[PDB]
């Protein structure tokens, strides 16, 4: 019951997804070979949300690993927890996607997508009651971006009433692989606007700035960025994976967090982020959680307004103190919550802390300030598209300029729709 | 930090209270429709009391007592005084009054009137209404038929009241007046009488023979400025304050303001507010109330004090806003929401 | 003897129902296995407690109850809990996937597929009844199942059992104990659709129960288990007249007769006293005068509101424990001289009193101390409209921006049902005002 | 202050004290449910049409 099917696509999607499974396998007591060796039946009460139980008391991630080249998945298979994944769930091609949304969505990815859906269908059919899908991917490349959104469209066709949530890494010129990332991201965002229920926007510049300024890492790597993402993903999903206050499937959660269908792009954060054995008080946890420096979309929440907010606290702490502190941040931030959604700040506590911390807090904001992220992408897109720069990479795969024009308009409409609810 | 909302822009008192709260640096004003406030400076009419005290974790305070209108409506005050045994139909400090509709007391009103004029007694009455503002819907007359015919012309319910035919007259001038006292009732139902009151004086000689010129008979500030050509002659703005009035009583009548008048005023304020306390107290409620009241009194030539009306949303005398509004913040607001020699007389009970 | 069937819908309805039947068993001397040693008629009934319990030939006493949820984890706790032997499997109905806090999903999408099965299981209980009086329906306002499927069940119950009374125990939504945001929508939608089908409805605001548990039970952070045990005490006080010998409120019809002069205005206010912490070492027992006076404190009401600023249409006093009529009347006389109690002009200023000599039963190991006497007051006061005004205002705020509306339209509901329901609530607020203000 | 209707039994007693004297058919439900199911089906058909484009 309430099984989730996880999909990770492309280089970024698989490297972050692998870290996610390392983190929650540790929390659930599952060793790198799928055997349970924990000390508490709380670790197993909801283990089925993310794991299948194979005979021999082995637990197998309900995870599908997709790429258009073999390199990253070879690395996953050799990784720390590489053995826990079902071998049949590695679906990969050989050509690559050349950081090209069109190859991922229209040519190379189109050839591979049916076999991915075969594995999805096989995992779904073994679910007592599938509650939905999650995808990890970046928007700036070709496989995660183009083929990932092709996958989402195909899943919506085959499973039209299943929830689809994403953890989506947004490109930034400061943490960039190629100049075409704004093209790929803009084309992808319109797919997400139509076909996901919640999209967690993780901006690579925010991750970099946190590593550099807060964690005092002089030269951050993708691995350092990915440790922030897997820890955030663990926190965001804490209430599905462990007993606690929330008795909610993905649909109930989306119903209460998404007041308008297109405005489902979430700003996540968590606390603490520290460079260490010091105890964090509830005031400190609550204050850091709402601080823009602890959020991961590189948007200032004071530049917009919160439609809905959820916060998950992990560890043994005073519920009464949590309530008091959540009221203190709301009165300091009273301007920044819409007054036409009553009681739009919700909290949940889970007694089980993450590894290495006595307590932590995860933040889920649906804020109109996320429009700043789409404005950045739109600007970078237009700066090149105005001169049709680098377009030949896409027209060579059969796309024409009109589809770029339409993706630009769709993103500017999304920005415009955020601005209208920020002024209400 | 504390949060408050303003919903009566026309309040001179609470525009000044709101100004003081900001100048503290510990109060923040929100939009008028933000429900996450600590203090509501509410609207005069249809204040949504049913929505207060349901915001989790916020202690909520409002500057009006739900139910205090019974004291602050003319028809309602008459019914409260006649039917409450604490006050009773024999209450010695409220003029004989009757409620009349165009229940109704028209037959009882004429009954006491018949005994009055038949006995060659003074039979002048003043008919007034709550819905009549600016001193327009007032009629003073000794003929009952004229009073009753006047009421049916106007649309609203009216109160006919014995007109104090022997009022204490200030000298020189042979002139009428009324006393305004400001009373603050906090969330604990302490009753605080502001030590400063004001006399709203007539600048015309009182003329018992002719009631048609209402200017010498009506002490309203708007009426004296509008119609009395002697406005401001004896005192600025036809407002005399307690130091002068007390000095006058000492020089002329060899008595004090405290002894001859203020003991009765305190007695009357206490009686009215103690009467309705069970109906309006917020002591064990999910939100708290305070309210500022304006009591209006008349004094006769025997130095007997009579209650005239109670205003639930009073203004203040110009030269007293700073002191009283600070006192509201001190006693009524900061007492619930503390921040990081007293101007009130506490009437005990 | 006339049977009553209890129906528990959604998480709140199921968990409260579980708490109520536990208490009923304690009050009637029924063990968790269904046996009842004091019942000397084996397999045969006609006693007052048989209005709620049927009997098997093996002598087990089975609740006349149906539990229905669109998702199984709450009813699974009934299936494996202390009183699992009480219920037979056919009384416990579960779906695969819940209504996601969406009225339209509980009413239209999922309700359509399970309503006939639920009515079939209810019919099976009705067939064991020699003279069914009607139904007691427990549910939340805020849940998708509690609101959406309840309104559908209530409509079909009016069809299939047209001459039967239906009473509700409804949990009114409180932000302190809810992680949902759309509950004002579900509450107005279900109240609009259920209004004509409910003869009498007892609203319990989780905010009031939560604060009573904090102040009187010294529970810093009350849980659903704390709230439900308190709620079950109040429910037991209200249903005790149906389960024990007596002459007041002995059938469901009497609830409407004594408490509801106007059909639409059928939401009596419940007030309960005393609530005393069991952890409290030294406690002085409260008198009849003291618990009766406590019935006029807003802090003891199931819904926070101010009855001093409304008018009463009916008032019922339900005492359990060491109480005699003489002390009730002495207490009433003193309270009438000290408190603002105004009735409407077309009703007598009076109190219907019932006294049951058995003091309240409390769950062993629970939060409530045993007391020598307790009282539940049921008053139909126009002050409860304050709770409608609160809810309607939160509705208006969200609906002016059409926030969350697409979730409901997406399940096949039309936007016009929102405004149709809100207009019904506007008429209801107006009805209370016409009755209660001069 | 009058007591009336005093009834007494072994379990307790009841009385009154006075201070002062003074639907849709089954077919219609089915219509509603089937109409909503059809609006769901029409919305889904538009989604599937949109995906087919
Ligand atoms: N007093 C009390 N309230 C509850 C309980 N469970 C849920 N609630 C309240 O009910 C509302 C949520 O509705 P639920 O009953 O959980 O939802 P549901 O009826 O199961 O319908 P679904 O949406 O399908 O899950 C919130 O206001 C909760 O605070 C309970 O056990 N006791
Ligand atoms: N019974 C009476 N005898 C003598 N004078 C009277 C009287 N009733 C009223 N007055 C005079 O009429 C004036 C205004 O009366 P009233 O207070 O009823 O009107 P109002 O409410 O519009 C002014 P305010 O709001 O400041 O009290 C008083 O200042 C007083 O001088
Ligand atoms: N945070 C993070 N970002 C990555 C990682 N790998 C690539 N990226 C970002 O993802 C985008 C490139 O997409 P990538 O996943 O490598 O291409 P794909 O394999 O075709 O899907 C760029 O914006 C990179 O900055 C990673 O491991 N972590
Ligand atoms: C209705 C309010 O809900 C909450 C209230 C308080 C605290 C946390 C809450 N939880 C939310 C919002 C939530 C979500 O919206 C979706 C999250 C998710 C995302 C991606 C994959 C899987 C799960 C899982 C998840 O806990
Ligand atoms: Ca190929
Ligand atoms: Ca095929
Ligand atoms: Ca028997
Ligand atoms: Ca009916
Ligand atoms: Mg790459
Ligand atoms: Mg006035
Ligand atoms: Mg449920």
């Amino acid at each position: 019951m309430r099984e989730i099917v996880h999909i990770q696509a492309g280089q970024c999607g698989n490297q972050i997804g692998a870290k996610f499974w390392e983190v929650i396998s540790d929390e659930h007591g599952i060793d790198p070979t799928g055997s349970y060796h924990g000390d508490s039946d709380l670790q197993l009460e909801r283990i089925n949300v993310y794991y299948n139980e194979a005979t021999g008391n082995k637990y197998v991630p309900r995870a599908i690993l997709v790429d258009l080249e073999p390199g990253t998945m070879d690395s996953v298979r050799s990784g720390p927890f590489g053995q826990i994944f079902r071998p049949d769930n590695f679906v990969f091609g050989q050509s690559g996607a050349g950081n090209n949304w069109a190859k991922g969505h229209y040519t190379e990815g189109a050839e591979l997508v049916d076999s991915v859906l075969d594995v999805v269908r096989k995992e779904s059919e073994s679910c007592d009651c599938l509650q939905g899908f999650q995808l990890t991917h970046s928007l700036g490349g070709g496989t995660g971006s183009g083929m990932g959104t092709l996958l989402i469209s195909k899943i919506r066709e085959e499973y039209p009433d299943r929830i689809m949530n994403t953890f989506s890494v947004m490109p930034s010129p400061k943490v960039s692989d190629t100049v075409v990332e704004p093209y790929n991201a803009t084309l992808s965002v319109h797919q997400l606007v139509e076909n996901t229920d919640e999209t967690y926007c993780i901006d690579n510049e925010a991750l970099y700035d946190i590593c550099f300024r807060t964690l005092k890492l002089t030269t951050p790597t993708y691995g350092d960025l990915n440790h922030l993402v897997s820890a955030t993903m663990s926190g965001v999903t804490t209430c599905l994976r462990f007993p606690g206050q929330l008795n909610a499937d993905l649909r109930k959660l989306a119903v209460n967090m998404v007041p308008f269908p297109r405005l489902h792009f979430f700003m996540p954060g968590f606390a603490p982020l520290t460079s260490q054995y010091r105890a964090l008080t509830v005031p400190e946890l609550t204050q850091q959680m709402f601080d823009s420096k602890n959020m991961m979309a590189a948007c200032d929440p004071r530049h917009g307004r919160y439609l809905t907010v959820a916060a998950i606290f992990r560890g043994r702490m005073s519920m009464k103190e949590v309530d008091e502190q959540m009221l203190n941040v709301q009165n300091k931030n009273s301007s920044y919550f819409v007054e036409w959604i009553p009681n739009n700040v919700k909290t949940a506590v889970c007694d089980i802390p993450p590894r290495g911390l006595k307590m932590s807090a995860t933040f889920i904001g649906n804020s109109t300030a996320i429009q700043e992220l789409f404005k950045r992408i739109s600007e970078q897109f237009t700066a090149m598209f105005r001169r049709k720069a680098f377009l030949h990479w896409y027209t060579g795969e059969g796309m024409d300029e009109m589809e770029f024009t339409e993706a630009e308009s769709n993103m500017n409409d999304l920005v415009s729709e955020y601005q209208q609810y920020q002024d209400a | 930090m504390y949060t408050f909302v303003v919903r009566d822009e026309n309040s001179s008192v609470y525009a000044e209270v709101s100004r003081l709260l900001l100048a503290t640096g510990q109060w923040k004003r929100l939009r008028k429709d933000n429900p996450r406030f600590n203090l509501m400076l509410g609207e005069r009419n249809r204040l949504p009391f049913g929505r207060l005290g349901h915001e989790p974790g916020l202690v909520q305070l409002v500057n009006y007592y739900r139910g205090a209108d019974k004291l602050c409506r003319k028809a309602s005050l008459v019914k409260l005084i006649k039917t409450s045994p604490e006050l009773s139909e024999s209450c010695t400090w409220f003029p004989e009054s009757y409620v009349i509709y165009p229940t109704d007391e028209r037959e009882v009103f004429l009954a006491a009137y018949n005994r009055r004029r038949e006995g060659r007694e003074g039979n002048v009455w003043i008919a007034k209404s709550s819905a009549g503002a600016k001193g327009e819907g007032i009629l003073i007359s000794s003929e009952a038929s004229e009073l009753l015919d006047f009421i049916d012309e106007q649309g609203q319910v009216h109160v006919i009241q014995k007109y104090l035919e022997k009022p204490l007259l200030l000298e020189p001038g042979h002139r009428k007046f009324d006393i305004r006292s400001w009373v603050l009732v906090d969330h604990l139902y302490n009753i605080y009488l502001y030590r400063e009151g004001v006399l709203r004086t007539s600048s015309e000689p009182y003329n018992s023979a002719n009631f048609q010129d209402k200017t010498c008979h009506l002490t309203n500030h708007c009426i004296q400025k509008e119609y009395s050509k002697n406005y401001g002659r004896y005192e600025e703005g036809n407002e005399m304050f307690f130091e002068e009035f007390n000095q006058y009583l000492m020089d002329a009548l060899n008595t004090t303001l405290e002894n001859s008048i203020l003991l009765q005023i305190k007695h009357i304020i206490r009686s009215c507010l103690m009467c309705i306390e069970p109906a309006i107290s917020t002591k064990h409620l999910h939100y708290q109330s305070f309210q500022l009241f304006g009591f209006d009194f008349m004094v006769d030539e025997e130095l007997k004090v009579w209650l005239i009306e109670v205003n639930g949303a009073p203004a203040c005398a110009q030269k007293l806003y700073a002191e009283l509004c600070q006192g509201i913040v001190d006693v009524a607001i900061s007492s619930v929401f503390p921040l990081a020699t007293s101007i009130f007389i506490k009437l005990h009970h | 003897m006339r049977e009553c069937i209890s129906i528990h819908v959604g998480q709140a309805g199921v968990q409260i129902g579980n708490a109520c039947w536990e208490l009923y068993c304690l009050e009637h001397g029924i063990q968790p296995d269904g046996q009842m040693p004091s019942d000397k008629t084996i397999g045969g009934g006609d006693d007052s407690f048989n209005t709620f319990f049927s009997e098997t030939g093996a002598g087990k006493h089975v609740p006349r109850a149906v539990f229905v949820d669109l998702e199984p984890t709450v009813i699974d706790e009934v299936r494996t809990g202390t009183y699992r032997q009480l219920f037979h499997p056919e009384q416990l109905i579960t779906g695969k996937e819940d209504a996601a806090n969406n009225y339209a999903r509980g009413h239209y999408t999922i309700g359509k597929e399970i309503i006939d099965l639920v009515l079939d299981r209810i019919r099976k209980l009705a067939d064991q009844c020699t003279g069914l009086q009607g139904f007691l329906v427990f549910h939340s306002f805020g849940g998708g199942t509690g609101s959406g499927f309840t309104s559908l069940l209530m409509e079909r119950l009016s069809v299939d059992y047209g001459k039967k009374s239906k009473l509700e125990f409804s949990i009114y939504p409180a932000p302190q104990v809810s992680t949902a945001v759309v509950e004002p929508y579900n509450s107005i939608l279900t109240t609009h659709t259920t209004l004509e089908h409910s003869d009498c409805a007892f609203m319990v605001d989780n905010e009031a129960i939560y604060d009573i548990c904090r102040r009187n039970l010294d529970i810093e952070r009350p849980t659903y288990t704390n709230l439900n045990r308190l709620i079950s005490q109040i429910v037991s006080s209200i249903t005790a007249s149906l389960r024990f010998d007596g002459a007041l409120n002995v059938d469901l019809t009497e609830f409407q007769t004594n408490l509801v002069p106007y059909p639409r205005i059928h939401f009596p206010l419940a007030t309960y006293a005393p609530v005393i912490s069991a952890e409290k070492a030294y406690h002085e027992q409260l008198s009849v005068a003291e618990i009766t006076n406590a019935c006029f404190e807003p802090a003891n009401q199931m819904v926070k509101c101010d009855p001093r600023h409304g008018k009463y249409m009916a008032c019922c006093l339900l005492y359990r424990g060491d109480v005699v009529p003489k002390d009730v009347n002495a207490a009433i006389a003193t309270i009438k001289t000290k408190r603002s109690i105004q009735f409407v002009d077309w009703c007598p200023t009076g109190f219907k009193v019932g006294i049951n000599y058995q003091p309240p039963t409390v769950v062993p190991g629970g939060d409530l101390a045993k007391v020598q006497r307790a009282v539940c007051m049921l008053s139909n006061t126009t002050a409860i409209a304050e709770a409608w005004a609160r809810l309607d205002h939160k509705f208006d705020l969200m609906y002016a921006k059409r926030a969350f509306v697409h979730w409901y339209v997406g399940e096949g509901m039309e936007e016009g049902e929102f405004s149709e329901a809100r207009e019904d609530m506007a008429a209801l607020e107006k009805d209370y005002e016409e009755v209660g203000v001069d | 202050m009058e007591v009336i209707e005093l009834n007494k039994c072994t379990s307790g007693q009841s009385f009154e004290v006075i201070l002062k004297p003074p639907d849709p058919s089954l077919e219609e439900i089915q219509k509603k449910l089937e109409a909503a199911e059809e609006r769901r089906k029409y919305q889904e058909a538009e989604l599937l049409k949109h995906l087919a484009e």
